[PDB]
């Protein structure tokens, strides 16, 4: 079946995500207000990026507990990632691309993140050339999955995976406790 | 023996000194106690984590500072990206003025070692470096130095007008000249016959901007041998500033 | 012949050390390490330069060590025999310069990588033209296999004693690395 188990594996995924982010030097060096911003947005895409990586195989039949194409976007994305054979290294930079997004509203450290994204693409363009050849083709392939990700929503995710567990709590409140808890 | 309004409140931004060593040392003791089937560190890698924490603490000290608080993050990070080394070193230096003595180095963790036992157990590249620091720790203890002129310097390094891109250039313009003066008063005030002491302190600055570069070059070298821990902060700080 | 060859044997030694010294991934070294390398690689790297410049020279009844002499001879010939192009000669030199085996190294993992990227960038050159990798590859490794028998004590006596007269080729080296700094 779907509900308790996937939501559990999904929730596990959220932790691993935040642990990843939290330990980044370029990240933990930021003030909390700013750390909180980044995370209060990217958490949704980033979770998706993790779950694709752990090859999450879920299917929710439906024989406020459905939207329609919304749950499709997720599968489509997963499959795209899979069909592209992404190594742990690329995943890591992909997450980086999402995380360091200077456009996010509420940032005050725009310029700082500019450079972080820059280096993010830098170390990536480098890895690509390292592994196999080209960079014109593989770049488009990656941006391909990223583009397919921007259409996920962050209301659907929380509802599909977390509402069963979290119940009646603001996901945004959760992040704060997570930027502090465990570790 | 009184101090100007500036330095009086600057001393208020101090980190404590008991509070930290508890934090750090418990963190490190925790880092090694940690359960990884692999990953020894070990002596070096662990010392990088120490240096990291120090820098973390140094950033708290910074953000939790009166003149630093105003002026927003984008610029906050630019000041940090310049002196992160110089400060990290200086902190150590002073710690060697306070609790440093004979052939004994005092870590920020409150532990101590034999300068001889160190120098022998370390590679030449790192000697040309530690010695280079001591050359200064002693040179300067000689010039009757302490926590008062210390924190003056910290801000002086942190707020170097010799940067580049930023908006609130006026703020640094201010404090750079507002602390130069504030220090000048204290020079002769609570001290006997130094006369040119101000010029001397202000003189040992490039002599530390210089120990810095060589220290970074060492970090990069050790980094490129893989000896530097995974998510380490110094190497991170180095890539932002370097390129 | 003596003044003739030794005069140019140094023109290679310097031609060599300059190549090494002005190497960016080399500048990143504590010198004491930066030296450990040169203190060994110099003899070979030298041979590779001379063999690249087709340095011909003969002998006379000038001294005795024969095995030492015949080894050098065999080397230059095997090199010329293999029509080693410019790039190949370069990549060979790197291969000699970086071996993590040298005792006293503090940066093994670093040079191992360099060592790696060298034979990597070398394979690409082969790919680009002369096919049959294992062939051109094991072929060049043959040249390198010869260097093993050179001492570097002999190289000294051969091309430098007549000109240096006792200053060592230890005292020499130190100067070089820092001289053009």
């Amino acid at each position: 079946k779907d509900p308790q188990v996937v939501c559990e594996a999904a929730s596990a995924g959220l932790l691993k995500t935040l642990r990843f982010v939290k330990y980044l030097p370029c990240f933990q060096i930021l003030p909390l207000d700013q750390q909180l911003v980044l995370v209060r947005s990217c958490w949704a895409p980033l979770l998706m990026l993790e779950l694709a990586q752990d090859h999450l195989h879920f299917e929710m039949m439906e024989i406020h507990l459905l939207p329609a194409a919304a749950v499709q976007a997720i599968k489509s994305f997963f499959f795209k990632c899979w069909s592209l054979n992404i190594d742990t290294k690329e995943y890591a930079y992909l997450k980086g691309t999402v995380l360091f997004n200077p456009d996010l509203p509420g940032l005050q450290c725009v310029k700082y993140i500019e450079g972080l994204q820059w280096r993010t693409q830098q170390i990536l363009t480098e890895h690509i050339r390292m592994m196999q050849r080209e960079y014109q083709i593989r770049s488009a392939e990656l941006n391909s999955a990223l583009f397919l990700l921007r259409f996920i929503n962050s209301d659907v995710v929380t509802e599909l995976f977390f509402r069963p567990i979290i119940g009646a709590v603001s996901m945004d409140d959760m992040m704060l406790e997570m930027l502090c808890a465990k570790l | 023996a009184s101090i100007p309004h500036l330095i009086l409140e600057l001393l208020k931004c101090e980190p404590d000194e008991p509070q930290v060593q508890a934090k750090i040392m418990a963190y490190l003791q925790q880092e090694q106690s940690n359960r990884n089937r692999q990953e020894k560190l070990s002596a070096f890698g662990l010392l990088c984590k120490m240096a990291d924490q120090t820098l973390f603490s140094i950033v708290e000290w910074a953000r939790s500072s009166i003149f630093f608080r105003e002026l927003k993050v984008d610029d906050q990070m630019k000041l940090l990206q310049n002196c992160w080394s110089e400060l990290l070193i200086l902190d150590h230096i002073y710690r060697q003025v306070a609790h440093g003595k004979e052939g004994t180095i005092f870590l920020v963790t409150g532990e101590h070692v034999d300068y001889s036992t160190i120098i022998s157990h370390t590679e030449v590249a790192f000697n040309n470096l530690l010695s280079l620091a001591q050359e200064l720790v002693v040179r300067l203890r000689s010039l009757q130095f302490d926590q008062r002129e210390f924190v003056c310097l910290k801000f002086l390094v942190l707020f170097s007008s010799d940067v580049k891109n930023l908006e609130n250039l006026q703020l640094v313009e201010g404090v750079q000249e507002q602390v130069n003066a504030a220090l000048l008063d204290y020079t002769v005030c609570n001290y006997p016959q130094q006369t040119e002491k101000f010029g001397q302190l202000l003189l040992r600055l490039p002599e530390l901007r210089a120990i810095s570069k060589q220290a970074e070059d060492y970090l990069y070298y050790k980094h490129v041998n893989g000896d530097v821990p995974y998510n380490n902060l110094l190497i991170e700080m180095l890539h932002a500033k370097r390129a």
